[PDB]
């Protein structure tokens, strides 16, 4: 990368900056409302029609 | 509660008026009292050194940017190269300065140095008490390096707000200073030990190695104070000097302008970094300042147009930033050149120039480390209680007109002292105090019409 | 295969320590050896002068863009005027510098000048071999003006690579230097003719017209070397001097920083021109960098949408270019002031200030032409083999307390030499060279408690 930045096969000696590590990503974490529940409980009591 | 503000005229301090003379004699104004005093200066010698990742500042590595960015890759090379050259110059300026700061030889530094002088500048064998007062007054953020990054990482306080750990997001790099602070302290301890011999020639390569107090008295004869006065007042002089020195412990206030300049230098560096940080949130009319947001909200044909708009404004900020750094780096270099000159004049030796150093003739001055620069202190001499006396251009033998003399570093005055039977007396230019005229205080000169015709008694020449 | 890089501490040289002593006598450090040596500096004085054509840079005779350009014709007018003013400033600095370079009078110069001193700087009557070495070491492109235009034209080699032929494409104009290198050579020879000398008072009226070697001995006594030493070592001095001068043949290397600065002055000028050239190919989102090409490919109602984009970006580049030139021009003017100051101090006279000139006290310095500036060489005096000796603040007659003397530009040291029967001896301050105390090297002073009480043999006063 250093050679490409100077368009040359002979960069002068020195200390040079290079791009940083982008780190590493982990598995996702998500929070959203829950507890929908579909009101199906009437089927469990009384005599069915 | 407060009343109304008061309009007021700016005062004009009139100079003491000294009526001229229209004969062979003239009024002379001479102080009869004096005090030591101090003035201070701050000279910046560096700009904090930074570099910027030219891919990371623009984007967070999202691939669409990485593809688009290739069109602009050459701009980044120009950015990195320019910053790099600026940083190299800062390092050369430091090395150049220190080459003149060092002395070939010095006294060892010991406690109790300077005799009766207080010398709070002595090292706590370390930096110095005064330098630490300055650094504690400074509001600058804690450094990184070691432990560095693990003070940024989740195992640390939730309250960190340092731009220093923001460095690991923005792609900033804050370069370490070229020199370890301990070596810097060593360079100025060497300057402390370079005092004496101050007189006896230029001092280029001899080292007198004499007590600090003795070098002071030599300097006092260098400004026209007679030796007789100095021997009588030695303890008095040390006491006045220490009072002036003691005031340095109260000198670190916001009313001290040199101190204020240090504070501004600290926030010049902070300001530049904060500007780049604020720009990360600056949408350019792009749907969001975030790349991930525009990716998640846009069909890719649209997405790339928005990304390009975002990139263009980001690159423009980086270009302006480089220009800003180049200007500041250059001004720092010039300031460093000034510092170099003062060390080789105002510090290493007494100077007759005026202007430079404290505004009270010149006696020894000191320098200490300060953030981004050097902090100077100058001890000065301040005249007081001026009186007017009769004085003559010179004296001659009335019986032998070719015998003419004139005072050296002082003036002939009509005597007003009861111990001197001689009608005339000699005093030093810096302080009123009559003395008998002797060959040590005079030199032979060609005769002149304004010289007094003495018909009675002159010892130099006796005849 | 080469070894791994090695981590290392940065060395800190320690000054020679000199222990402080109490009482009426003190330790003194004095060199017993010395060498001549040199340092060099490059002071740029000018920016290469150029002008541009806001009519040839933007577009090239296409009638459609000419009409479009007319709406912006005033920008070019601002550009041209700004560049013109910058060039006037460059010529002002040249004349101002030369006004101090010139002398009302000088010695003629012939081969073999300086006697035993080698003086390679003498012209091959010419410029000088040293100036030519510099020009050969410089990597700068082949010169303008003649034959000029015909090196763009097919009447020359296909291997030419000069941006100067691109001068006739880009609309660049490179203005000629005002000074004319032959007049420049005359001015530097005139400065050599002012040598021998500055000594003998002010030197601001009279011209001493003495041999070069004599002016050197005068300077050596001006730094506290005794006259006796100078007479004994005359050939030795010339030998050491020419060793330092001979080292200049190795001075043209990349580790010589003054040399490096000269090369970068050249590099900066070349880069500025290359920037404008590269921009000729820079589309601004325009279909092509060529105006004629987009005209050929497009119906005129759409054609000038493309032309407009192209024109605006080209103007923007020119504006940035001008701003840069103004900044550089100002830095050159300030740098030129520094050059003028050193000519009127570091060159025209020996200086007591340290600081300026090479760091070895000061002795004569020289200046030669360098591209875009002046190149200075400073001869200096470097001490070696320092020894510690016993010394006294002064001497007095124990039989008469008012008889007190002190050394002039030297010290009283306990004798360590078998030739001198006297318990004390005078020495030069620049070199260890003890000698008998005589009235020529001493002065009467007021008495002091630290002066030694000599109860026997003192020749000054005999009684
Ligand atoms: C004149 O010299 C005296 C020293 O005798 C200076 O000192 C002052 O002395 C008075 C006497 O009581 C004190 O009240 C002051 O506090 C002293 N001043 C200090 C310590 O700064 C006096 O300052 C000199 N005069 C002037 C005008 O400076
Ligand atoms: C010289 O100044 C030093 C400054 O450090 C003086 O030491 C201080 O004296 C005060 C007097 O109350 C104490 O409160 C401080 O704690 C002392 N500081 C230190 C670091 O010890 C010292 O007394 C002065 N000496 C003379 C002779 O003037
Ligand atoms: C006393 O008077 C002056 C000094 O106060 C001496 O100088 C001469 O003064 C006269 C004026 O009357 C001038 O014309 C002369 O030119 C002065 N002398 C010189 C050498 O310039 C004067 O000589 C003294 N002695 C007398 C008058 O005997
Ligand atoms: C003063 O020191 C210099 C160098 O330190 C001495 O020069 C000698 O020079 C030759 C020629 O390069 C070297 O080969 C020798 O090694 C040098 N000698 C030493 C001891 O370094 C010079 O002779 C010394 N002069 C004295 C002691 O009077
Ligand atoms: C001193 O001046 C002499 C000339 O008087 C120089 O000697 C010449 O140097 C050049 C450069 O290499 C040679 O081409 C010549 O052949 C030399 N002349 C002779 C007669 O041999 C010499 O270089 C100068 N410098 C020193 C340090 O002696
Ligand atoms: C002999 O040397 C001493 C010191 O080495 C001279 O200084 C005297 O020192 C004492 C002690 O402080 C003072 O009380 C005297 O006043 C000093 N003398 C003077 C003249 O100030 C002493 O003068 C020397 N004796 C001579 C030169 O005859
Ligand atoms: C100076 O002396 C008196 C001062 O009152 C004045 O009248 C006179 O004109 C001045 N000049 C000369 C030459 O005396
Ligand atoms: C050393 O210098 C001190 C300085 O206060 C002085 O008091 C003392 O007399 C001197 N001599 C000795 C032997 O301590």
């Amino acid at each position: 990368q250093l050679h490409c930045s100077y368009e040359s096969f002979d960069v002068e000696s020195g200390v040079y900056s290079v791009s940083s590590f982008e780190a590493k990503p982990s598995g996702s974490v998500v929070e959203q409302a829950e507890g929908v529940e579909c009101d199906f409980s009437p089927l469990l009591s009384g005599t069915p029609p | 509660v407060p009343g109304e503000m008061r309009l007021a005229s700016i005062a004009f301090n009139h100079p003491i008026q000294v009526d001229q003379l229209n004969s062979s004699y003239f009024k002379l104004s001479i102080p009869t009292n004096f005090s030591f005093g101090v003035t201070q200066e701050y000279i910046q010698t560096t700009i904090q050194k930074v570099t910027v990742d030219c891919k990371q500042y623009v984007c967070n590595g999202f691939q669409k940017c990485e593809q688009l960015l290739r069109e602009y890759g050459q701009f980044c090379s120009k950015i990195n190269q320019a910053l790099h050259g600026a940083n190299l110059r800062q390092d050369d300026s430091v090395r150049n300065l220190f080459a003149s700061v060092k002395s070939s030889q010095s006294s060892p530094i010991i406690p109790g140095f300077g005799g009766d002088f207080n010398l709070t500048l002595l090292e706590p064998v370390a930096r110095s008490a005064i330098e630490d007062l300055l650094f504690d007054k400074v509001t600058i953020a804690d450094p990184g390096y070691m432990q560095g990054y693990d003070d940024c990482m989740q195992q640390g306080p939730a309250s960190a707000r340092d731009l220093i750990c923001a460095q690991y997001v923005a792609g900033y790099k804050v370069l370490p200073p070229l020199m370890d602070v301990n070596m810097e302290a060593a360079y100025t301890s060497s300057l402390l030990g370079s005092i004496a011999g101050v007189g006896w020639t230029a001092g280029l390569s001899s080292f007198a190695a004499i007590p600090f107090a003795q070098s002071i008295f030599y300097r006092l004869n260098g400004v026209g104070i007679t030796q007789q006065v100095l021997s009588e007042n030695q303890k008095l002089i040390a006491n006045k000097f220490n009072q002036a020195l003691g005031a340095m412990q109260t000198g670190f206030t916001t009313t001290n302008e040199a101190f204020h300049k240090v504070q501004d230098a600290v926030n010049n560096n902070a300001q530049a970094l904060s500007k780049l940080a604020s720009e990360l949130s600056n949408t350019f009319g792009a749907i969001s300042a975030s790349i991930g947001d525009i990716i998640q909200r846009l069909d890719p044909p649209e997405q790339d147009a928005q990304i390009d708009r975002l990139i263009n404004g980001r690159l423009t900020t980086l270009n302006a930033f480089v220009a800003q750094q180049l200007v500041r780096s250059e001004s720092a270099a010039l300031s460093a050149q000034l510092a170099k000159d003062k060390v080789n004049e105002c510090v290493k030796a007494q100077s007759k120039r005026s202007g430079f150093c404290g505004q009270g003739t010149h006696i020894v001055s000191f320098v200490v480390n300060a953030p981004n620069g050097l902090y100077f202190m100058h001890v000065g001499y301040y005249p007081s209680n001026h009186i007017e006396v009769v004085s003559a251009y010179g004296l001659c033998d009335a019986a032998n007109p070719t015998n003419c003399i004139a005072p050296v570093n002082g003036y002939f005055i009509k005597t007003n002292n009861t111990r001197i039977v001689d009608e005339w007396s000699y005093t030093g230019s810096s302080f009123y105090a009559p003395e008998p005229i002797t060959s040590l205080n005079t030199k032979y000169v060609a005769p002149q019409v304004t010289y007094q015709n003495i018909s009675t008694n002159l010892p130099p020449p006796l005849l």
